[PDB]
């Protein structure tokens, strides 16, 4: 039947999803997510076994999120999913309205929801949503706010100018008084110290809406910059605090500001920031702020190329159009960069997801490498592994020091099951007397090993800061290894948060500074006593985090400024 | 394999890192100080040597009965060594992991809360305690019907802060061959207070706990080392020993340990057992099990089963459902069961009530 | 490849066979091997060194008492005695009126395990295991229980207080092991039968005391009860008189199910006779109602002793059919047997 002649055999005559599996031959998917409608009832089970068919397989139901696509179809058909039943439509529509910090969904799907006329905006833009979430977060929670922060505040500043401001970042939220001491402190300029600080300047009042981003850009052209750390953390600070602006102006205002300041930015210390005020929001999105920073480019360093083009270039879209890229690289290279080009594959490879396009990309497996590292990362999604015969066959078969990026690409594919393989494999790597794969291990693991806790994780914590090793590497494996026994949990309500205030005082203890333990202290507590928002994974929906991948790629050479780059986070 | 590959592969360092420290043996025990350069110092070996010791290690860091490396062919003194004693019978002393947390207690609350301000409380709020001392108090004793034995211990456990403590089984103290729990009894001691805090368990102390003389033959004297000199060295003045203590048996006898304790231990608590409105509690815990019909009242069969502590009315709950699946009925009806629990009170009555109340007195 | 050229010429040719002392974070290890000598081992190959943990026996090489690969060599003297296997042929089927007995256990025994679907989402799991009695001499007869439940999963039996007893202890040690080595061999069936270790008389060869025997059973009991195991290693514990047994044993296991044994009846009689001479041949003359009518307070196993002596009497004849009257001549042998003494 399927040879040659006719077509259309019993397969949509009988209804067997089991010969419907079968059904199907070889052809691109992108245009099977169409099918007869049938009643709710056929449309429930035969969306079941469609998915389940379909979860092996690169792209998968849950695609409204990534594609990109765009088209309005999928808005329809995701508000028809819940026509027309207004009232326990109540899941799926106010926990994804609610649950969304960017505004594409809510907007395409704002016109695709026909619920009422004008009135459903109170339920969108994320107000009322972030406000009624971030109380039931405060009926869940919650951090301390006077103990702490005051009792260090007897302390004045922290020689780290490091990681304490993204304290009262993601801490208060909303509030104003430590604002005016975050900004009027920071007004001092040191260092990048004011990073945290002028990040919970517009994350304060942006937790709920909209909010700050008419005084976040201020201080942006308010203080040539000359460098990233003092009118680039404003700078960075509208484009993150955005999530989900646009709206639209914030797009255009964005542009606008950086295109105010180019040779001071330059190519190089900011570039590397402001793409993720765009790319998150939206991927499809029509400006191209990619050309005009791609202008830079002359500068030739070859250097800080490497970190600045890499998600430079990699975050301003995810396109999935397989133009950008031959664009890019020809208009980039021209010739090539020799160096940069590598990650303009990756950049490719990057822009299609698991199209198992990946496994044939890594043929070439250049004396770089950083080709397979990569893209095996993100070159398959796929909720089975499958990924252990090469991931295992690339460090065995593969020349010295790649192993030591080998560990980095547990990142993706480990989100089903960390516990089992990360630390039975980078249980081995820990002792290794390599700071840089005790490095790119304990972060290997994690995130996404900080997913849950252990008693082999806090038994484990011990002797792993009793090693006489100096360098920030001890106390990113050891501190580092503490923010993975929970995230954003507590601590009313739940653990105990004395437990952690007599390990890090301890601990403290050595040195005497060492200044790197004033570092560590407040380190844990980032994630510690941040809380008010719950990941999660970040995602449940199947999304991933940008800033973590990013900017987890600089540090693995981790030098001066780029760990507190990172430390946005 | 390829961890094996890389994994063989660092032998070609670890070979000429095999040139030193291999010549390390043996392991041997100092005995005395004639001045400072010169130690005497004995081996398993047999032969006793006096040694000087190598440059790299301070002198003032050996102290006599110090366990210290030797290199053979100068016999000077390579690296200290701290750990000395035991074998095997520590590791097995050694507990790890959680389990059993608080949410398992069946109701008990002044008991809970009198022994969590014994234990818990000092090492959660030290400075506390210190402030306003007076001082906190050495320990505890458990002991009465069996429900529950020995669980109340994994509430610690799960409870536990920060650092791991050890438990230890009652007779494994009690040895063939005499002098073996001399030796035992005291090694954990010292193990103890380089822990630093760690607590120590003994479960079962009447089985050790035998007093107090007879005419003959003993009999109770190897016995009564063991006791004795379990009492002895708790009775020492240094530390002694903040590790606190944790006791736990079934009868208060015997005399001679329960007249010693008073004077070193205190809080001495009775069961206390379910109460008739705490009974109900042990069905709150066990309600999340399988599945309960809104029409089933706790109160009605707690009555009906006084003195069955935790374990009996568990049972209860268990041929519930497994009765219920030789039924095929997928939830169990209050009047279904309780038709087999009259007779899963009474049936295990008629050959024995348990009279644990009987067994110590 | 070149890896296997390489790392043997480290260890061989000669080596020594040592054991483990303890172990120094350092990555030297201290081992000790005949006879009383101590060392610093620090190898980063085959190890396996978490695996390891003090107390097992590890290679030496002669340069220098270093460790190339780790043994793990039984053989030992508990390992032997848990198999091999049965398997018996004879299964549940081959015996009557316990049905009602039965049943219970043998749903008790099949309700983890195999048939898991209905135990799991019910949520109820009492893996305690089960106790078994009954009188005068039975007990076999739950054995007749446990062949069937050798045909499944693991099984293990450990009978009589002599094995502890015998000898000064060291007590329960040897019980000990065998609950750990029924974790590694898990899921496996541990059954006890016949527990004198209250009602015993006199210890074997020079051992004591009544007391000290009562301890190794309470650690017993801690063992079972217990702090904190929740593999199985399934109990089952047997015996002929249970109120020998203290009350103190009953609360940890078994406190869901215990079964006693009755004696069997008219109707049960018939059926043990029909179920022994299935497979023998016997003249037609033989009649089950006078048989069973005759006999007061019998279990399977004299029904089946009276027909072996009858067989073998009749090999006298070399017949293979047992007439009446030699089966009832037979019959009186056992009969006068029991009444002699
Ligand atoms: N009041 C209660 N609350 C919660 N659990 C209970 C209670 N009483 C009994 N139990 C449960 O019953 C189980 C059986 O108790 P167990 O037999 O371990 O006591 P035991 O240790 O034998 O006592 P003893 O050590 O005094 O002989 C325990 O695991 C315990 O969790
Ligand atoms: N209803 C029955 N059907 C078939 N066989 C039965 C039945 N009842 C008992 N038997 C058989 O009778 C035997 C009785 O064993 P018996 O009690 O004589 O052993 P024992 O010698 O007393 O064992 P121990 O000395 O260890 O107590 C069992 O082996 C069983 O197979």
């Amino acid at each position: 039947c399927k040879d040659v002649v006719v077509q259309k055999q019993m397969a949509f005559m009988l209804g067997r999803h089991g010969v419907f599996l079968e059904l199907s031959e070889d052809v691109e998917e992108y245009e099977d997510l169409t099918e007869i409608m049938s009643n709710v009832q056929l449309n429930s089970n035969f969306l079941a076994l469609a998915r389940e068919l379909d979860i092996m397989e690169p792209k998968v139901p849950d695609d409204i999120y990534k594609t990109h696509l765009e088209n309005n179809r999928f808005g329809g058909s995701g508000s028809q999913v819940d026509s027309a039943r207004m009232n326990l439509a109540s899941s799926f529509v106010n926990g994804f309205v609610n649950a969304a910090f960017g505004q594409d969904k809510l907007l395409t799907d704002d016109g695709n929801k026909w619920l009422y006329k004008n009135k459903d905006h109170g339920m969108l833009s994320a107000a009322a949503s972030l406000g009624m979430i971030l109380l039931w977060d405060v009926d869940g929670g919650l951090t301390q706010i006077d103990k702490y922060l005051y009792s260090s505040e007897d302390y004045i500043k922290s020689g780290a100018l490091l990681a304490c401001g993204i304290v009262n970042s993601g801490v208060r939220n909303e509030c104003d008084p430590a604002l005016a001491l975050l900004s009027d402190y920071v007004l001092h300029n040191s260092n990048t110290m004011r990073l945290g600080s002028i990040f919970g300047l517009g994350l304060a009042y942006a937790g709920s809406n909209r909010e700050d981003v008419l005084t976040l850009l201020l201080p942006v052209m308010g203080d040539s910059k000359s460098s990233m750390e003092v009118a680039g953390v404003t700078a960075l600070a509208c484009g993150m605090i955005a999530v989900g602006s646009c709206n639209g102006d914030v797009t255009s205002t964005i542009l606008q500001t950086i295109m105010e300041k180019s040779e001071t930015e330059l190519k190089d210390t900011y570039a590397r920031w402001l793409p993720l005020g765009l790319g998150l929001n939206h991927l499809g999105k029509g400006e191209a702020i990619e050309a005009i920073l791609a202008a830079l480019e002359v500068v030739s360093e070859p250097f800080r190329s490497f970190a600045n083009t890499l998600v430079d270039v990699c975050a301003y879209a995810g396109s999935g159009n397989v133009l950008k890229v031959q664009q890019l690289l020809h208009i980039c290279s021209e010739h090539f960069d020799s160096k940069e080009k590598e990650e303009d594959k990756d950049k490719k490879e990057k822009k299609d997801k698991d199209k198992k396009e990946a496994p044939a990309d890594m043929g070439a497996h250049q004396g770089v490498a950083v080709l397979g590292i990569a893209l095996i990362a993100m070159g398959e999604e796929i909720g089975a592994e499958m990924a252990l015969r090469t991931f295992g066959h690339l460090l065995r078969y593969g020349e010295p020091t790649l192993r030591r990026a080998v560990p980095l690409a547990l990142a993706l594919i480990s989100v089903s099951n960390p516990r089992l393989n990360i630390l039975d494999t980078l249980s081995k790597f820990s002792h290794d007397a390599d700071p840089e794969v005790s490095y790119n291990s304990i972060f290997a693991m994690g995130m996404v090993g900080s997913g849950t806790n252990n008693a082999r994780l806090a038994a484990m914590l011990r002797q792993l800061a009793q090693y006489h090793a100096k360098d920030p590497n001890n106390l990113f494996m050891v501190r580092l290894a503490q923010g993975l026994t929970h995230l954003g949990k507590g601590t009313l309500t739940l653990c105990p948060y004395h437990s952690d205030r007599q390990l890090m005082s301890q601990v403290a203890v050595a040195g005497l500074l060492t200044v790197l333990v004033s570092f560590l202290d407040v380190r844990n507590i980032i994630l510690g006593k941040s809380h008010y928002v719950l990941y999660g994974l970040v995602a449940a929906m199947q999304p991933r985090m940008l800033v973590t991948f990013d900017e987890e790629l600089r540090p693995l050479p981790v030098s001066v400024r780029v760990g507190q780059a990172v430390d946005v986070v | 394999a390829p961890p094996a590959l890389w994994d063989l592969a660092a032998d070609k360092q670890t070979l000429q890192s095999e040139q030193p420290l291999q010549v390390a043996r043996c392991t041997k025990i100092i005995n005395a100080d004639s001045e400072d350069p010169k130690y005497i110092i004995n081996v398993k070996q047999f032969a006793k040597f006096v040694v000087d010791l190598s440059d790299q290690v301070a002198p003032t860091d050996i102290e006599e009965g110090m366990r210290v490396g030797v290199d053979r062919n100068k016999y000077q003194i390579h690296i200290p060594l701290p750990p000395k004693i035991d074998p095997t019978v520590t590791m097995m002393q050694v507990e790890e992991k959680p389990d059993v947390t608080y949410s398992d207690v069946g109701g008990c609350k002044e008991q809970i809360e009198k022994l969590r301000e014994v234990v818990e409380t000092p090492l959660l709020h030290p400075e506390r305690f210190v402030n306003l001392g007076i001082e906190p108090p050495k320990g505890v004793l458990l002991f009465g019907p069996p429900g529950t034995g020995k669980t109340l211990c994994a509430r610690a456990v799960a409870n536990r802060t920060d650092a791991c403590f050890i438990r230890v089984i009652g007779s494994e103290l009690v040895q063939k061959y005499v002098g073996e729990g001399a030796r035992m009894v005291r090694e954990l001691f010292e193990m103890a207070r380089t822990k630093k805090a760690c607590l120590i368990f003994f479960d079962e102390i009447d089985a050790i706990g035998g007093a107090r003389f007879d005419d003959g033959a003993g009999g109770d004297n190897e016995v009564q080392r063991t006791m004795l000199e379990l009492i002895n060295q708790l009775d020492g003045f240094d530390p002694r020993g903040n590790i606190k203590v944790l006791m736990a048996t079934n009868r208060p006898d015997t005399l001679d340990p329960a007249l010693m304790r008073p004077g070193r231990l205190d809080r001495k608590i009775e069961f206390s057992l379910p109460d008739l409105e705490g009974r109900t509690h042990i069905f709150k815990i066990h309600a999340r099990s399988m599945s309960v019909e809104r029409d089933i009242r706790f109160e009605l069969l707690a009555r009906l089963c006084p003195n069955s502590t935790g374990a009996e009315i568990r049972s209860v709950c268990t041929e519930a459902g497994m009765f219920a699946i030789r039924a095929r009925r997928k939830i169990a009806t209050e009047k279904d069961f309780l038709e087999a629990v009259n007779k899963v009170i009474k049936s295990y009555a008629k050959f024995s009530a348990t009279p644990r109340y009987m067994t110590y007195n | 490849e070149e890896e296997r050229s390489k790392v043997d010429d480290l260890r061989g040719t000669p080596m020594s066979v040592g054991t483990l002392e303890e172990i120094i974070d350092d990555n030297h290890a201290i081992v000790s091997t005949s006879v009383g000598s101590e060392h610093y081992v620090s190898i980063l190959s085959f190890v396996d060194k978490d695996l390891l943990e003090p107390g097992c026996s590890v290679l030496l090489n002669h340069k220098v008492h270093a460790v190339i690969g780790v043994l793990m060599d039984d053989t030992d003297p508990l390992v032997t005695v848990m198999k091999v296997e049965k398997a018996p042929q004879e299964t549940y089927a081959d015996i009557g009126g316990l049905d009602n007995q039965i049943q219970e256990i043998k749903e008790s025994v099949e309700l983890p395990l195999t048939h898991p679907e209905y135990y799991e989402e019910m949520g109820i799991k009492p893996p305690k295991g089960v106790i078994l009695y009954g009188p005068p001499g039975t007990g076999k007869t739950l054995l007749a229980k446990a062949v069937a439940n050798q045909t499944s999963a693991t099984f293990l039996r450990v009978v009589g207080s002599e094995l502890i007893q015998k000898y000064l202890g060291d007590g329960p040690k040897l019980v000990r092991e065998l609950f750990r080595v029924a974790e590694e061999h898990a899921p496996s069936i541990v059954f006890i039968d016949e527990i004198d270790a209250i009602g015993t008389k006199r210890y074997d060869s020079n051992s004591g005391g009544e007391r000290e025997i009562q301890r190794t059973m309470l650690e017993l009991l801690n063992q079972l009860d217990g702090f904190d195991s929740r593999g199985d290693v399934k109990v089952i514990m047997a015996t002929n008189r249970i109120e020998t047994l203290d009350p103190a044993l009953i609360r940890p296991g078994r406190i869901d199910r215990k079964i006693e044994f009755p004696l069997p009846d008219e109707k049960t009689k018939k059926r043990i006779f029909q179920i022994h001479t299935s497979r023998m041949t016997l003249a037609d003359d033989v009649t089950l109602d006078d048989l069973i009518m005759a006999k007061d307070d019998l279990s399977g196993a004299d029904i089946k002793a009276i027909c072996t002596e009858a067989g073998l009497m009749a090999l006298r004849e070399r017949r293979m059919k047992v007439t009446n009257e030699d089966f009832k001549k037979s019959k009186e042998n056992v009969l006068y047997k029991k009444q002699e003494g």
